[PDB]
């Protein structure tokens, strides 16, 4: 399965002009388009090689869409001030994510159309693509409004139609790169500590897509040892990195195994020091 | 409604002194989105640092990548300095080759 | 292609 997702942010800056409005689009973990209202001559712009050959009509249509959305989000930010009885002097953020998860046979697995205000859930289209989940009393105003307007119908039509159709085209355009499942290359490093014990660190490098699970285990028992798991991070070349550590007694290193699961692996990896 | 940035400083490839590489500063889990990020060599601002487009995660927090070309040596020190409203003063994180 | 607000506001 694959995903097409757009991430939209407006941030007000009272006293410094109109809000900054931005969009970024992704296929799976690969960015491919951007918009930034603060750029000189703002236009929708390519950020992956396999989108650069969409014709001029594509960029004109997406730029027009972004500039209409920008006006919408200006209105939304002003309305949020009224809903929350907030002063006109503060900076606030409105975020929006929309997109589709699609199986390789074209089946829509899940559609998303959801918002956050000042970094917290505001309103979200439910998995049925028919009803809304509102996070507070302000969002209940929006829910009533969009229910009476039938807003979800148009949203669902995008998620079941346009989103699915264009994801298919993008995967065709970028089939030389987007379909890969590069498995992690893994190893364990060993670091004696001054305290007399040992840090074992299990590394996973060079993998795509970004989803991965790294786990330290013994022989089924729950590990009470001190552990640490860093956030998955981009290498910058289209692959990702992660590590996971455990502090173990000196002389007991061989009791611990690191287990690695990833879409690109035919079998999960098990590694020891 | 303020999230403090998490900062990782790391090379693209396993580092070898004398071998060209890329140094990354990956900054995540922050809100609001306004942030200032600088990469430093021996305490001095590195002139050519590229910034990815900012985006946000499932939990709505923002993330961004800074990176620069470099050849690691025995004598040079690298760091990433991040200024965000959630922090009183900018935070400097040094490159740890084992992390 | 991306989603359009279609001037449906909160």
């Amino acid at each position: 399965s694959h995903s097409l997702r757009y991430f939209v942010t407006a941030v007000s800056r009272p006293g410094f002009g109109e809000p900054r409005y931005m969009e970024v689009g992704y296929v799976d973990n690969t960015e491919f388009v951007r918009f930034d209202s603060d750029a000189e001559n703002p236009r929708y712009e390519p950020r992956a090689r396999w989108i650069e050959q969409e014709g001029p009509e594509y960029w004109e249509r997406e730029t027009r869409r972004a500039k209409g959305n920008e006006q919408c989000f200006r209105v939304d930010l002003r309305t949020a001030l009224r809903y929350y009885n907030q002063s006109a002097g503060g900076s606030h953020t409105l975020q929006w994510m929309a997109g589709c998860d699609v199986e390789s046979d074209g089946r829509l697995l899940r559609g998303y159309w959801q918002f956050a205000y000042d970094g917290c859930d505001y309103i979200a289209l439910n998995e049925d693509l028919k009803t809304w989940t509102a996070a507070d009393m302000a969002a209940q105003i929006t829910r009533r409004k969009w229910e009476q307007a039938g807003a979800a119908e148009r949203d669902r039509a995008y998620l079941e139609g346009e989103c699915v159709e264009w994801l298919r085209r993008y995967l065709k355009n970028g089939n030389a790169t987007l379909l890969r499942t590069d498995p992690p290359k893994a190893h364990v490093t060993h670091h004696r500590r001054p305290e007399g014990d040992v840090t074992l660190r299990c590394w996973a490098l060079g993998f795509y897509p970004a989803d991965i699970t790294l786990t330290w285990q013994l022989n089924g028992e729950e590990l009470t040892q001190e552990m640490e798991l860093v956030e998955t991070r981009p290498a910058g070349d289209g692959t990702f990195q992660k590590w996971a550590s455990v502090v173990v007694p000196l002389g007991k290193e061989q009791k611990y195994t690191c287990h690695v699961e990833h879409e690109g692996l035919p079998e999960p990896l098990t590694l020891r020091w | 409604i303020q999230k403090t940035p998490q900062i990782q400083v790391y090379s693209r490839h396993p580092p070898e002194n004398g071998k060209p590489n890329i140094l990354n500063c990956y900054v995540t889990q922050f809100h609001p989105p306004h942030i200032e990020i600088q990469m430093l060599k021996n305490g001095k601002k590195i002139p050519k640092v590229e910034m990815s487009d900012m985006s946000f995660s499932k939990d709505w927090s923002f993330y961004i990548l800074a990176h620069t070309e470099f050849t690691p040596t025995e004598t040079d020190t690298y760091a990433c300095r991040v200024k965000h409203a959630s922090m009183a003063e900018p935070k400097t994180v040094y490159w740890d080759r084992d992390m | 292609r991306g989603p359009g607000c279609a001037f449906v506001t909160i």
